[PDB]
DNA sequence: TTTTTTTATGTACTCGTAGTGTCTGC
DNA sequence: GCAGACACTACGAGTACATA
């Protein structure tokens, strides 16, 4: 309880406070869940922030006299105090009664705290999978499968992202009910096969905490919990209970007709044809023949976009209707240069893939011609 | 449509009132006690025309200055009107508050300011109270104009802060001559209309111009049918309308003249219809006639005063109570102290 | 704080097992049979009079649903989560004061917490108190959640005014309506707590407390605590009677009782007591006119007495049966005239007293 | 368009799903039951993905049209649901529904839930375009007379024995609130699984959570049922309905009764009812009233009505609720004291 | 004759038209109110928009030979008819009966009009005073005292600024009875003494009108309204009939106690103390001792904040309590290096000014609990 | 089988929009 | 910067309730 003390520099404290602020500050379910949990142990400081389903913990090294105590201090007030101090000034912290005292050069504050016994904590869970990954791979997986994620759908399972551990391969899957995105990469180690759903907040905080430096992001997955270690930042969350649909079915498993093109050219053509589509029934029609493809859109103006001779094709005549937003998003998120597009049928799913690699795959459902 | 139809009987007063403003010693607040439609609106409009004119002469506006042009167009930054909102017969406190807040800023055209309320009797208590202090001590060069059916009907606090001008109605012979010039109908009906309009020529002329004369004839016929038989319920067919208070007042005047005829008064309000008043006088005893008259006027006052009241229920109950009063052996109401 | 007696009887004597709730058999038996026989609904909405047990019974349902010894009406109370629900907080029991969280920005987060698996218990239990104060958009969000509820969650909404809820929420909730507790049940319970709290009591005081409770057991408990306060740790008949007389607000009905009884001294004493409380005199006359009109309607037909006047049903019925209609009409006329003449009186107190004196002059006693 | 009642839906659903289903009624319970049956049958026939929308000037219509025109990766069969506003489909909403019918497809099943359709509403062409192949379900609340038969039929369906007394109690306590009636039926079935329900068992777990309308009060007054009229009046007061609505609803009929009683001295009621467009049940009730009411009772009723109106409108008093019991006890068979009618 | 020959280019009027539109016709108060007047004079087209309170005129240069006159048109229709024309457009407006015909190539449109006689407008008037103000001067003048306006207070005369011109000096005074701000700047022009009370809305609209030191501002103040000419734009707002209080009698007469400190240090200290101040009663108690300033605050939760500043103080030890918002506003306005505070009594008002320049003054009235 | 409601002013509440302060990787 | 992003604050609208 009492006697706990800090003596920390602002530079070593400001960034972890920003990391642990997260969603705190707004009106919480319980009055305690607006206070960062401050702990001292073995000469290190632990900052904890909780959302009844999240927990972000930041560790700060201590090289000053202190005492292993604990407390809970309001997040916004403490962060504002630590931010308003002059640059390079050291913060000296102690506790007395229910008042936590902060001190700097000719400056003293008293803050109202709450006992650590009442602070909720995520229950201990036995891990099923241990995992190590560079930041770049995780960022690539998340960025290429976050745009195609469901938004406030009545179906809970479509919310969030699916993690697959298969052999020596980690896979991220997203689906909104019409689009599907799969991004699968090797990891250098073999893992038991596992299917785990991560909520939207979980993937958001996974993406935010990623750093541009070299760091072995240490992921730990249990039956109904996920945890990630990035340096001194430990972020844990619950798992979305449900049954994510099998991604291996809707994808064009056995396609026949396919197109090869440049990503930039298709992006420009799709953007040009976007202005040819009315806001209602906002879609496009791709009419494809041998090495030919035109893109039109239903509109009272009755316009057309016509660049047939800029595509490769080895099949027969087809006419398939897409939604301009979905194809624009997938093309923009693909970011490669050569794009392959498999056209299984006029009434079946259509695959968009990197023509020069196999790291990503996307499935788009045509909308009634 | 209806606009500044100047009337001859306003000439002696208007020339007087402008004089009170010509010397610059006039009161900022002039409450006009004029009968409805008698010409208070036209007089107030002409006074405002004189006031807002930048270059006036004598007793009339130049009509050339930009103030005159804007006033004629119906838009002016220094000419505020307070009128009941479309479809509602009341003046909300919000409009008065907005006008009062606007009075704080200077006059845009560099002249004076005019705030004219169409009818002060329609002021809500909150609105009249919001206008109290603005009436008391207005800013420099601010003029207020109010019109009322009865000044004593206004709030006892608002009427205190206002110079009160009374527009005397013309003598009955002058009024009947004026309406004979305006309307080519019988002298008896014209005099009856003037007496119905409390001597105000404008209200009688408006009564003749509208369908109210046909309604009065129909009501007289219905009364002629119902007096000997007591079938007063049929009067509902002639009494229920958006102008029910006027027809109730017509019935009250007919009962007035019946009581007068029983007492033998030389002149009557309804001179055009002697048969109906004679039938009412002979058929109905004065004791029950007084009760019917009092109940009719009470129903008229209730219908006018409380807004949202249902005309159907009140008129039907009045007719049923009158029929009950006709039957012998029924106690009669007595005025309450 | 200091000394164990600080625990408020409205809090310490919170029921912990279904055998402790009293007077609500028609809901307790239904809940027990549903839990035992496997019949269950997506959501359960509680309603009724204040201080009847809606929140207590909802907490008992939360205890029963989340005991590892099987979904049962009677929880053990020994294991971890049974105690955690009552003592401390239980993770899987989410208690939301909807009055504090009316805005949709909180119900949205709440329904973002329904897709997550429960931690300890099998059923994620939501207890939303005062559900009739949620905003319309929050109601839309709650309906969207209730349309397809996952099998691991079951809602519990407790409210006092069920009429304010959307009909589409009532349609998917098996509402349990709790009737106001009877006088006998309230008296027996109060005797039980008083005997088990080592507090002396007297039966007439208990009957007075039960009658003054207006049917809500919380009112009875609060008046019991005040009665213990008014005195030295003893529920005496005199102290209870004095406290109720101090707090009594039925001046109009007792006053018309005394007026029709032609007891002038009683009427004057009642006027004195009403003056001590600062009772509005015009409101007193209006209430008296209402009572006379209602008793006349009762004389015309016994059906005039609805559930709105159940507290004073017997007194009004007996004063209707014993009094001829003519006296009622004469008293109504006198009181109406007196209210008409009340504003133009030296003061409201003497004006209303003068009206009562006028009424008492008709058919007086020797 | 096959027009049906919820009793006959099952067979129709077994005959084969129809392109559109229009669930129209003023009864939440029957509408919800029909919707649940339709969705269950559709799920049996492959319709797995369900989408729900609320019709509103704030409705993102473009999303609805796109969903009706977009195929899903899983469970291509789709069910579209709409909730009509209390005003029904407006002219702009009528055009929106016409456009929706234009995009109607075989693989898409459409469900509409809302209040009754007024003649103008189905006059709009989209209704006929749907009616070319669709089914409409009238979920209208049974009247007072039809309630016991429906309650007994549901009780036999739910496999529980109800006598006449328990049925009468349930009808008297839950009228116009069939949702609460089924809640009570479930409560009684679960309370005593013996299946036998009598007066002592049902008198415990039933409350008076009835839902009434001013027309019920007026018809109760017309039929002379003073106890029923008082029950309806108390229920409406507890609900919180504006007393001016009751005043107007009674005033229209009372004025008609006064006029017809005045005219009955020369013409029989049979022609008088046909003069002013009085319906058959209304004709019977009005004839009974005019035969059981004199002129003096009607005059006193009008006097009390206008006194209550004056009290409500100019005095802003709260005595109208108690005073309406005066009319309730005056109209049926009981003349009231003079002081309570005028003063 | 119906001449009305307007020959303008579109891109040279779209910004002026949007400027003069501003609060264009959206208020159904008057049909003429929701209109814009086109006038031809001095070889230029005047676009006038007025809602009976504020008048705005744009003087756009003409292109081709014209025909003088004036007519008013619906403002929104004209705004929408020239905002979508591709790039440039030869707007040719002609009068036909009561109609404006707008032509540009194959683009002919119609706008029903009203005669200019109906439109309220202000002709020439004898200006009480005339200012030739540099834009920076007026920008600083209004900026340093705009925060001191009374926001809808009972005293109507305080709902604006007092422009007092005296000698070759122009002063602005703004107060609400708790704070006061006075800013005086030289003009180098012998001007008659005058006092003006410009309302809140007028000064706000004037402030969001002037920019760029390249176009000197011309201010004309009469007895009933004020007009400002910035480049080719003219703004007109009526005056307040009230009388502003004598500010020279509001400033303390004998400020015996002197304080000087650094502006940045004071601002940082006051913000740091206000972090934990009361939410709606943001007031600090300040003690001055020999070369020491102790600022303290608290909240209902009793989270006291205390800071000490090394200042140059001349006087006796003293206590005074004042709100933080007004002093933070004054310190922000005084973009200076040294702040000088004048204190007289623990019950008297405090003066704040720039220590290195006698061009601005501020008064903060303390809190008496 | 279609039928029914008084106003004037004010006080909260909850939501989208709308305009602006500020500040962080962009 | 910076502008976007995000934060935050204000206004309107639509609804609900109270009062006389
Ligand atoms: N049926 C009951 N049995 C026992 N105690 C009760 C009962 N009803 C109310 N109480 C008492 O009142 C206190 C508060 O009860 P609660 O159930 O919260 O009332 P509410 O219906 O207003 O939410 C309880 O702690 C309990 O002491
Ligand atoms: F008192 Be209860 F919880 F509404
Ligand atoms: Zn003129
Ligand atoms: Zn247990």
């Amino acid at each position: 309880g009492p006697h706990m003390k800090f003596t920390v520099e602002r530079e070593h404290l400001l960034k972890p406070l920003q990391q642990v602020s997260g969603p705190l500050g707004g009106r919480p379910t319980l009055p305690i869940l607006g206070n960062l949990l401050l702990q001292v142990a073995d000469g290190t400081l632990s900052l904890t922030g909780t959302d009844l389903e999240m927990e972000m913990v930041a560790r700060v090294a201590l090289v000053q006299p202190h005492e292993p105590g604990a407390t809970t201090v309001p997040a916004r007030k403490f962060f504002d105090i630590c931010r308003g101090l002059p640059e390079g000034a050291e913060i000296a912290v102690q506790l007395e009664g229910e008042r936590m005292l902060v001190r700097s050069g000719r400056s003293r504050f008293s803050l109202s705290t709450l006992p650590a016994a009442d602070f909720p904590n995520l229950d201990d869970w036995q891990s099923e999978v241990e995992f190590t990954l560079p930041q770049a791979t995780m960022k690539r997986l998340i960025e290429a499968t976050q745009f195609s994620m469901a938004h406030q759908d009545v179906r809970y399972y479509l919310n969030g992202m699916l993690f697959e551990t298969e052999g020596e391969e980690l896979r991220t899957v997203a689906t909104d009910g019409h689009r599907l995105a799969v991004c699968s990469m090797p990891i250098g180690q073999s893992l038991p096969s596992h299917s785990v759903i991560v909520p939207r907040k979980g993937v958001i905080e996974l993406m935010r905490m990623l750093d541009g430096g070299d760091n072995p992001l240490r992921v730990q997955i249990g039956s109904n919990n996920i945890r990630a270690h990035v340096g001194d930042f430990i972020f844990t969350s619950k798992l979305v209970d449900g049954r994510f649909p099998d991604y291996r079915r809707v994808l064009p498993k056995n396609p026949d007709k396919h197109l090869e093109a440049g990503c930039d050219l298709l992006k420009q053509a799709f953007a040009r044809a976007a202005i040819l589509s009315n806001e209602k029934f906002r879609g496009v029609r791709l009419y494809v023949s041998e090495n030919q493809l035109k893109i039109t859109a239903n509109n009272p103006e009755q316009e057309e976009a016509e660049e047939i001779l800029d595509v490769t094709y080895s099949g027969a005549e087809m006419e398939i209707g897409f939604n301009v937003s979905y194809v624009l998003d997938v093309l923009n998120a693909l970011k490669c240069e050569n794009v392959r597009m498999m056209l299984t049928d006029s009434v079946s799913s259509v695959q968009i893939e990197d023509a020069a690699s196999q790291s990503a795959a996307y499935v788009v459902m045509p909308m009634r011609l | 449509g209806p606009h500044m139809r100047w009337y001859p009987w306003l000439r002696p007063d208007f020339e007087k009132l402008v004089a009170s403003y010509q010397a610059g010693r006039g009161h900022h607040a002039l409450l006009i006690q004029a009968l409805p439609g008698m010409g208070d609106d036209a007089l107030i409009y002409a006074l405002s025309r004189y006031l807002l004119c930048q270059q006036p002469q004598g007793h009339k506006s130049c009509g050339h200055c930009r103030g005159c042009q804007l006033m004629q167009a119906g838009t002016h930054p220094d000419y505020y009107t307070l009128a009941p909102e479309k479809g509602k017969n009341t003046l909300g406190v919000d409009a008065v508050r907005e006008v009062t807040e606007k009075l704080n800023e200077h006059a845009r055209l560099g002249g004076a300011k005019v705030v004219w309320v169409t009818d002060a009797a329609l002021l809500t208590d909150a609105a009249a109270n919001a206008l109290l202090k603005t009436l008391e001590e207005p800013p420099a060069e601010t003029w207020f104009f109010l019109a009322t059916r009865e000044p004593e009907r206004l709030l006892a606090t608002l009427r205190s802060r206002c110079r009160l001008h009374y527009l005397a109605p013309p003598p009955e012979q002058y009024a009947v001559t004026w309406l004979s010039r305006e309307v080519t109908m019988s002298q008896d009906a014209l005099l009856a209309a003037l007496r119905l309009s409390a001597g105000s020529p404008g209200a009688a002329l408006a009564l003749f111009q509208g369908d109210n004369w046909q309604a009065r004839e129909t009501l007289c016929q219905a009364l002629a049918y119902s007096v000997p038989s007591g079938d007063w319920y049929s009067l509902l067919a002639a009494l229920n309308h958006e102008q029910a208070p006027a027809r109730l007042h017509w019935l009250a005047t007919l009962l007035m003249d019946a009581l007068k005829r029983h007492h033998g008064a030389a002149q009557v309000t309804n001179v055009d219809v002697p048969g109906l008043v004679a039938e009412l006088a002979n058929h109905l005893s004065p004791s029950r006639l007084q009760a019917i008259l009092g109940d009719v006027c009470h129903i008229r006052e209730q219908l006018m005063s409380v807004t949202g009241i249902n005309r159907e229920l009140l008129i039907t109950d009045l007719l049923l109570r009158i029929e009950h009063y006709l039957q012998p052996g029924v106690v009669l109401p007595v005025p309450h102290l | 704080g200091p000394h164990m007696s600080y625990q408020v009887l409205a809090r310490k004597w919170r029921p912990q097992t279904f055998a402790d709730v009293v007077g609500q058999e028609h809901v307790l038996t239904a809940l027990a049979n549903g839990l035992s026989l496997g019949r269950i609904h997506h959501a359960y909405l509680f309603s009724g009079t204040r201080g009847v047990g809606k929140t207590s019974i909802a907490r008992l349902l939360a205890k029963g649903l989340n005991c590892e010894t099987g979904i049962t009406a009677t929880p053990c109370g020994v294991c971890d989560n049974c105690r955690e629900i009552e003592q401390g907080r239980f993770v899987d029991l989410i208690e939301i004061d909807a009055a504090s969280r009316t805005k949709v920005e909180d119900t949205r987060d709440l329904l973002d917490n329904v897709q997550y698996a429960p931690a300890r218990g099998r059923f994620k239990v939501y207890l939303i108190d005062e559900v009739h104060m949620l905003s319309r958009h929050s109601f839309n969000a709650l309906l969207k959640t209730l349309e397809e509820p996952p099998e691991h969650v079951k809602f519990l909404l407790a409210t006092t005014d069920p009429q304010k809820l959307p009909v589409t929420i009532l349609s998917r909730c098996l509402q349990f309506h709790l009737k106001a507790l009877d006088v006998e049940q309230i008296r027996h319970q109060l005797e039980h707590i008083l005997n088990e709290e080592h507090i002396a009591h007297e039966p007439r005081a208990l009957q007075l407390l039960a009658r003054a409770a207006e049917g809500s057991l919380r009112d009875a408990l609060s008046l019991t605590d005040q009665a213990i306060a008014s005195g030295d740790g003893q529920v005496s008949t005199q102290a209870v009677s004095a406290m109720l007389g101090t707090l009594d607000d039925d001046q109009a009905l007792s006053l018309v009782e005394a007026m029709v009884e032609a007891n002038g001294e009683r009427v004057m004493a009642l006027i004195n007591e009403a003056a001590a409380r600062g009772i509005e005199w015009e409101a007193l006359l209006v209430e008296m006119l209402g009572l006379l009109h209602r008793i006349a309607m009762v004389q015309l037909s016994p059906a005039a007495l609805g559930n709105d006047m159940a507290a004073i049903e017997l007194r009004m019925r007996e004063l209707a049966r014993t009094i001829p209609p003519t006296d009622i009409q004469l008293y109504y006329q006198t009181l109406l005239i007196g209210r008409k003449e009340l504003p133009y009186a030296p003061d409201r107190r003497m004006g209303v007293e003068m009206t009562l004196l006028r009424a008492l002059a008709f058919h007086p006693r020797m | 368009m096959i027009r049906l009642y919820p009793e006959q839906l099952r067979a129709q659903l077994n005959e084969g799903l129809r392109a559109a289903y229009l669930l129209l009624g003023n009864d939440p319970l029957l509408l919800q039951e029909s919707q649940d049956a339709v969705r269950q049958v559709a799920a049996a026939q492959g319709f797995e993905e369900h989408h729900t929308f609320s019709i509103d000037p704030n409705t993102d219509w473009n999303a609805i049209f796109s969903l009706c025109q977009a195929m899903s990766l899983f469970a291509s069969r789709q069910t579209l649901l709409l909730l009509l506003p209390e005003n029904g489909p407006n002219a702009a909403i009528n055009e929106q529904l016409l456009t929706l019918t234009g995009l109607l497809h075989d693989d898409l099943l459409l469900i509409v839930r809302g209040n009754k359709l007024s003649k103008a509403q189905e006059n709009a062409a989209w209704f006929t375009a749907l009616a070319n192949r669709s089914v409409q379900v009238t979920c209208q609340t049974p009247e007072q007379a039809q309630l016991p038969r429906w309650v007994a039929a549901r009780a036999k369906q739910l496999n529980l024995e109800l006598d006449d007394a328990a049925n009468q109690v349930l009808c008297y306590c839950y009228e116009g609130n069939l949702l609460a009636l089924a809640q009570a039926l479930e409560r009684l079935s679960l309370l005593w699984p013996d299946g036998k329900l009598t007066l002592p068992r049902v008198e415990q777990a039933v409350n008076d959570a009835a839902h009434f309308t001013p027309f019920h009060w007026v018809d109760a007054l017309l039929m002379g049922k003073s106890k029923r009229a008082l029950h309806i009046l108390q229920q409406l007061r507890l609900e919180g309905s504006e007393p001016v609505i009751l005043l107007r609803t009674l005033q229209r009929e009372l004025l008609l009764l006064v006029n017809l009683k005045r005219q009955s001295a020369h013409t029989p009621l049979r022609a008088l009812f046909d003069k002013h467009r009085v319906w058959q049940n209304r004709r019977g009730m009005m004839g009974e009233a005019l035969n059981r009411l004199s002129q003096t009772q009607l005059r006193q009723a009008v006097q009390l009505l206008t006194r209550t109106e004056l009290t409500l409108k100019q005095d802003y008093g709260q005595s109208v609720w108690a005073e309406l019991e005066g009319l309730s006890l005056l109209l049926c068979h009981k003349p009231l004291a003079d002081v309570f009618i005028d003063g």
